[PDB]
DNA sequence: CCGCCG
RNA sequence: GCGGCGG
């Protein structure tokens, strides 16, 4: 939801000794997939700070004892020399999409919020096949794949959809 | 608004005739006057 | 991902240096990179030669022209709003009539334009461009005469303007008429002036033309010799003396009005060839021996009296054949007005060398830098011709660098005639682009140049063409002349060919602009490429062979318009240009010589080449482009890598992997939504704005000036007169506001502090002062604020105090202060996004990918483009694309396909039957048949005939794919969408068109102060204009106070306006509007002059509007 | 006499053109420098045109809105706001007679 | 025609 | 004022 590099004050910014520029690597960390474990872990601030040449990799985020980072090898950033990266990633627990406008995070006066990529899902897709019991043949055959970053499960999604959809069902009891 | 100007020499004009008038009235002097004065008002 | 291409048709050359027209024409204009030694004597030094040996006896002589120094570099002149010049003198000596020679071997008189590497100029802190420019070639012609359908009339034209315009008329009832200046006078007359006797005359002039008669005309006056120059002289119109006032004629001899164009093509080519055969001299030249010569004159009318004849040749001239049009380099426009410059300047050093003394002058009296200052000064920042650079993205810029127009110094061509001009002629064929012209007024008048097209010795667009001897083609080529492409019989390119040999015996051929079926034998040329007949711009439409011209243009015209977006992609496919435009253009920076990498820093590469030598190449980080769009490099090398000569090392603004890219390449479908893509509405995925698909950087550079006030110098400090700290924060640098701030609508970007309500202070804010704190800093606040609309991020910032380094300030400028803002541009409603076909649109609908269209395996779509666009406008092409591009989504591979050469049908199928084993085949192993879904669909589309009834629908969706079209379900009902849609990655982009510009909304602020209006300019914005079209708009209606509202209440009665914005604000019912100030004005208006305009009530009697 | 149905265009009597008229404008006196205010029997002078301020006279015997058609007992003005103000006109008596160049030309 | 930028 | 550009 939000970084901080140490000497940018703009998004669209350049550090020496890094190839990448300040939008091209907030852009590669939206592609990050962290995971929490419990409630408690609202809004997690991973630190990162690797010098000279080195290819920064999201397993170089120093750990955090109860999250972990599913997304390792994602590329983060190029070091040439002397390339003083240190920085904070604010991120957090919420649904849907967000812009950075939209939130506007503002944990150090000079940090620039990022866009929200909450959806733990990639693709999903239902197949509906032919008849396997039963005395007739009109029948369905429903199985659906799901896709996930690695987050949840396929199947903690699907349950907790089938969750959301029950939770609504209910919504129509109290008429007027 | 520029109006003004030309409303001030009319007026000066026009004055400036009062008093030639009462002055003691030379001819020449007089139309001289009266001319710029016709002109002033167009 | 693999790059396939589809061409068939031998590529012989590789394309030009596409910004030659302007490159070499600076080069060959002056002559400054090699010694006064080099032949090469046009432009400057031409210009030199020719007004420099000055002979008033006075003898001032040219040596060198020499420059070399310049001032500043490149960003410096722009830092500083600097005119990047080079500073040029040149030796001079000047001679006695006495003994002695004083040469002042230095006068720097000017300060010329350089040209950048890319080929555009900086004069005022901007770049700008010289445009080229198109007229009738100085020279002689013949054209039919105006209402008269008989005979025709012959015109001989001279530039500069100056100069007279010739023209010959025959009129049998009793004259031949000769006009210059729109007087004509006896043809005859002027001919016994030269020595032309009535008899040699008529006899070899009057081998076969009675018409003759008409010129032995004289029995009277064609009996004085000399005398006639004389009595051509009582001709003129004016009583001027007899004698030596020869001027006149002395203007027709040999300097000023005829021309001083190069002596042998500039006009003579018009000459030998057209008209006559040799030129003595220049022009119709010679006052020498006090006997003249015009060996030009006499054959004029010589052809005419062909003409008029038999048949000498058909000489009728169509006056568009490129053959009689020129085009104007920069370097001729600017040495143009060099030697007018040089002119201006010789006029006056005449004028000191009478004023003289003795001896004693040379530098100083003879020369004066003040006129050709003024001069080229005047042109690059004056001339209609010379403007803003067009660089909404590199292919803008490049475009508007080659582009002609016929509108300019006003000789050549006008506005209110054109019907004629702006037709694409024949000639223009690999010429002009018949595509690149504009829509709306001023089409066909303003055009871009042709892919090939190269600029002679003389300005006629020359055109590539393959020589072929006998049934054999060459690879030996000639850039032909307009005119000397007719003597020949060229054939198409897309003649099949066995190697270099011909292959069908009836082959295409176009004689003279004439279709013609012809034999191998008689084929003398052949096309170079397809690409040729059009231009660069347009040969960036990947099927542009389906595309309706009209449409085509737009096309072509939209890609100037497309914006430098963060993530570019080259388009899925493309037609072969891509990679050059941005080569030629000089948005990536390529590597020189073979070599290593050193530092890959994200602000400079430093590359070691194997010769010995390591360099340092800085990148441009995030510079403001002219239009304001994100312009920097972007490092695409690793650390020590070994590179190719003539390799990215960066890419550009808008080219991503060495090619050009403006957009990107999403998927999608075809076909109509709720109306959500109605008339030319598009639909878009939210899905898009998450990856940051479309996302363009923006910047706007607000500035401020220090103004010195006989009141009290403006300081620009932290202080502000009205005590708020809150707003203090982000200004935190005294006077500037802090980089990396959030500057939002209504905040400071900078502070400055003037004087009170001009002289006195006022009476009545000195008690209000003296009140609650007698000592308030009498200073006011004028500060730089945020424009309404928006800002964004504080990026850079520019301030010039006292101490100048090498700027130039204007007077009463104490200092000033530039403040670089901002932003990023997400796509968002009414934003509007194209296709290089012509398919423009804005954004209606974001819609969320959870219910927008999706294919079997979970993929959606990224856009829906309404189907209905397509038949309307013709332009097939973007309906190819997509089914190439579809192939190339489950193939993963990119295309090239040639402009009228590209992919065929057929092919393509063959592609999207391999894609068929990517979409399908996974499908198979990954375990899972066929939906319910995707059989209903298959029910409808054998019903509709798309599939062949009887197979299975393994084989029906693949013989259902191969037509381009795949299966879809809702998204939202999960139900299919009965009949296959077509779909696939189709190459779209975002224009300059943000919604940025989109919306003033205005509730109440300032007013004119002279006259009663509520116009705009502050923090508050300005109310449209209702104009009387509008206004009869609402009087239709019959809406009485919508309309009396429009005029007072919104508008004029300041009083009014009052009443009812306080009712509004009571929550009242407006008040009556009584007498528009504009009545109860015009009453006054008419009694402060004569009229007593009295008002009057039912039975006729006074009434008061006061 | 409520609506306004004609209007008419005629010429000015000199008697009338005193009629519209409120004092005579006799000097060439802009506004003197010092004091914002108009100089005297000048073009901006407050009892030909009328009161320079809102609704407040001249040196302040009457300040408000309850006697506003009543005018000062020591010195002549009533006043609404500024704007009554732009309404009235104030004329220049002409020694001798001059011409409307719009019925000459 | 109406509109907007430099 | 002049160039450009949207419909």
């Amino acid at each position: 939801t939000s970084v901080y590099i140490e000497d940018v004050l703009h998004e669209f910014s350049t550090i020496p000794g890094v190839k990448e520029d300040v939008v091209e690597i907030i852009l590669n960390l939206k592609e990050l997939v962290v995971r929490f474990l419990n409630p408690s872990l609202q809004t997690v601030t991973l630190l990162l700070k690797a010098e000279g040449p080195k290819e920064v990799k999201a397993r170089d985020f120093l750990p955090v004892a109860d999250v972990e980072i599913m997304n390792p090898d994602l590329h983060i950033a190029t070091l040439e020399e002397g390339g003083r990266l240190n920085m904070e990633v604010r991120v957090d627990r919420g649904v849907g999409y967000v812009p950075a406008e939209k939130h506007g995070i503002k944990d150090r006066i000079n940090a620039i919020p990022v866009d929200a990529v909450f959806s733990p899902v990639r693709r999903v897709a239902f197949q509906v096949e032919d008849t396997r019991l039963g005395q007739r043949t009109d029948l369905d055959k429903l199985t659906l794949r799901i896709w996930t970053d690695g987050s949840v499960t396929p199947l903690e999604a699907l349950n907790q959809a089938v969750e959301i959809l029950r939770e609504h069902l209910t919504y129509f009891s109290n008429p007027q | 608004s520029d109006l003004n100007d030309l409303y001030r020499r009319l007026i000066n004009r026009n004055n400036r005739l009062k008093k030639l008038l009462a002055q003691g009235a030379p001819e020449i002097i007089i139309r001289n006057e009266k001319r710029m004065l016709q002109e002033a008002v167009d | 991902m693999e790059i396939k291409r589809f061409g068939r048709i031998r590529e012989v050359i590789p394309l030009p240096p596409l910004t030659e027209i302007q490159v070499e024409s600076y080069r060959r204009a002056l002559q400054a990179d090699v010694p006064p030694e080099k032949r090469e004597n046009v432009g400057i030094q031409a210009a030199f030669r020719e007004t420099f040996p000055i002979e008033e006896g006075l003898v001032l002589d040219f040596l060198e022209y020499r420059l070399g120094e310049p001032p500043f570099p490149q960003d410096e002149c722009r830092e500083k709003d600097l005119t990047y010049q080079a500073p040029l003198y040149a030796r001079l000596q000047l001679i006695h009539k006495d003994t002695g020679l004083i040469k002042e071997d230095e006068v720097f008189l000017g300060h010329i334009p350089l040209m950048t590497e890319d080929g555009s100029f900086i004069i005022n802190g901007a770049d700008r461009v010289i445009v080229s420019q198109i007229h009738r070639s100085p020279g002689v012609y013949f054209t039919p005469d105006p209402a008269r359908p008989g005979r025709y009339i012959a015109s001989i034209i001279p530039l500069p303007k100056r100069g007279p315009w010739i023209d010959l008329e025959v009129e049998p009832n009793g004259v031949v008429s000769m006009k210059v200046n729109k007087r004509k006078f006896p043809l005859v007359l002027l001919l016994r002036v030269l020595g032309y006797d009535q008899e040699t005359l008529a006899r070899e002039l009057g081998a076969y033309g009675e018409l003759v008669q008409g010129l032995m005309d004289e029995s009277v006056f064609a009996m004085r010799p000399e005398e006639a120059l004389i009595r051509l002289f009582t001709l003129l119109r004016p009583g001027d003396p007899p004698k030596r006032d020869k001027a006149v004629a002395y203007v027709y001899g040999l300097i000023a009005d005829p021309r001083r164009y190069d002596l042998g093509e500039a006009g003579r080519y018009k000459a030998e060839e057209k008209l006559g055969i040799r030129l003595s001299g220049r022009t119709l030249a010679r006052f020498e021996d006090g006997e003249f010569k015009d060996e030009v004159f006499l054959p004029t009318l010589r052809y005419l009296f062909a003409l008029t004849a038999g048949v000498p040749g058909h000489e009728v001239d169509d006056i568009d054949h490129l053959g009689n049009r020129r085009i104007r380099t920069v370097g001729e426009l600017m040495t143009d007005q060099f030697r007018v410059g040089l002119a201006r300047l010789a006029r006056g050093v005449r004028e000191r060398m009478l004023m003289g003394s003795e001896d004693s002058l040379t530098p100083a009296k003879l020369v004066n830098s003040r006129p050709l200052e003024a001069a080229i000064r005047e042109f690059f920042s004056r001339s209609q011709l010379s403007q803003f650079k067009d660089e909404t993205n590199p292919l803008s810029s490049l475009r508007h660098k080659r582009r002609i127009s016929a509108l300019g110094p006003g000789g050549l061509t006008r506005e209110r005639a054109g019907f004629d001009v702006r037709d694409v002629h024949r000639t223009h064929y690999g010429r002009i682009c018949p595509v690149e012209t504009p829509e709306g007024a001023n089409i066909g008048l303003i055009t871009s140049l042709a892919a090939y097209a190269r600029v002679d010795e003389l300005g006629f667009i020359r055109t590539p063409y393959r020589r072929v001897v006998g049934g054999v083609v060459t690879d030996e080529v000639v850039y032909m002349t307009a005119t000397e492409e007719d003597r020949y019989t060229i054939a198409q390119a897309n003649t099949p060919l066995e190697g270099n040999r011909i292959a069908a015996e009836r082959v295409v051929a176009r004689r003279k602009g004439e279709p013609v079926i012809v034999s191998p034998e008689e084929v003398e040329f052949m096309d170079v490429s397809p690409k040729q007949v059009f231009s660069v711009n347009t040969n960036l439409i990947p099927f542009l062979e389906h595309d309706d011209a009209n449409r085509a243009l737009m096309g072509s015209n939209m890609q100037t318009q497309a914006v430098p977006l963060i993530r570019a992609q080259a388009p899925v496919v493309m037609t072969g240009l891509e990679e050059r435009v941005v080569r030629d253009s000089l948005a990536a920076l390529y590597a020189e010589e073979d070599g290593e990498v050193a530092k890959v820093d994200g602000n400079r590469i430093v590359v070691r080449y194997e010769d010995g030598r390591l360099v340092e190449y800085p990148l441009r980080r995030f510079y403001r482009s002219n239009q304001g769009t994100a312009l920097d490099q972007r490092p695409r090398v690793v650390v020590g890598q070994r590179v190719r000569k003539g390799d990215l090392l960066a890419d550009g603004p808008a080219s991503e992997n060495g090619f050009l890219a403006l957009g990107q390449n999403v998927l999608v479908a075809i076909m109509p939504f709720d109306g959500y893509n109605f008339e030319d509405a598009i639909v878009i995925s939210e899905e898009l704005l998450k990856r940051d698909f479309y996302t363009s950087i923006h910047i706007e550079r607000y500035e401020i000036e220090a103004r010195d006030t006989k009141l009290g110098p403006e300081r620009i400090t932290r202080d502000i007169p009205h005590l708020s700290e809150a707003a203090l924060r982000d200004l935190d640098e005294e006077g500037v506001v802090r980089i990396g701030a959030e500057v939002k609508p209504g905040d400071i970007l900078v502070g400055r502090t003037s004087f009170k309500g001009e002289s006195e202070p006022t009476p009545e804010e000195r008690l209000l002062r003296s009140i609650f704190g007698e000592k308030a800093r009498d200073v006011k606040d004028t500060s730089l604020r945020v424009p309404p609309g928006e800002g964004g991020i504080v990026v850079r910032t520019v301030r010039l105090r006292r101490g100048d380094p090498g700027v130039e300030l204007k007077p009463g400028v104490r200092e000033v202060v530039r403040v670089y803002v901002a932003q990023k541009r997400k796509l968002q409603v009414g934003d509007k996004l194209a296709n290089r076909h012509g398919n423009k649109g804005v954004v209606a609908k974001i819609l969320p990918v959870e219910d927008m269209p999706h294919l079997p395996d979970g993929t959606p779509v990224d856009v829906i483009l309404n189907p209905l666009g397509v038949p309307s406008r013709m332009n097939l092409g973007q309906i190819l694309e997509t089914h190439l591009g579809l192939a190339g989504y489950f193939l993963g591979q990119r295309y090239i396909s040639p402009i009228f050469d590209g992919a065929k049908e057929p092919e393509i199928k063959e592609l999207l039957a391999q894609a068929f084993e990517v979409y399908f085949g996974k499908r198979k192993g990954e375990g899972f048949g066929v939906d319910k879904r995707e059989v209903e669909v298959l029910r409808r589309a054998e019903k509709l005939g798309l599939v062949t009834p009887g197979k299975t629908p393994e084989e029906q969706l693949k013989e259902l794919f191969l037509q381009g079209k795949v299966v879809l379900y809702d998204g939202r009902t999960g139900e299919p969408i009965e009949g296959p849609i077509v779909v696939g990655q189709m190459f779209i982009m975002k224009l300059y068109h943000m919604v940025e510009d989109k919306m003033h909304a205005r509730s109440t602020g300032p007013y004119s102060l002279i006259t009663q209006q509520p116009l705009g300019g502050k923090a508050q914005f300005g109310g449209q204009r209702f104009g009387e079209m509008e206004v009869w708009a609402l009087e239709a209606y019959g809406a009485a106070h919508t309309l009396q509202e429009m005029l007072t209440l919104k508008s004029d009665d300041i009083e009014g306006r009052n009443a009812a914005y306080e009712a509004i604000i009571k929550g009242e019912d407006v008040p009556e509007p009584s007498v528009p100030e504009s009545f109860r004005v015009l009453v006054k208006e008419l009694q402060a002059l004569a009229l007593d305009v009295q008002t009057l009530d039912e039975k006729d009697n006074p009434v008061d509007i006061f | 006499k409520k609506e306004v149905r004609k209007v008419r265009i005629a010429l000015a009597s000199p008697e009338k053109i005193r009629s519209w008229s409120y004092g005579e404008v006799e000097k060439p006196e802009t506004i003197n420098y010092r004091t914002l205010k108009p100089e005297r029997d000048g073009l901006f002078d407050e009892r030909i045109f009328g009161p320079i301020k809102d609704y407040e006279c001249a040196c302040g015997k009457y300040k408000r809105q309850r006697f506003e058609g009543k005018v000062c007992e020591r010195c002549g003005v009533e006043v609404t706001k500024s704007i009554v103000r732009r309404y009235r006109m104030g004329h220049i008596e002409l020694a001798t007679p001059a011409a409307h160049i719009w019925f000459v030309k």
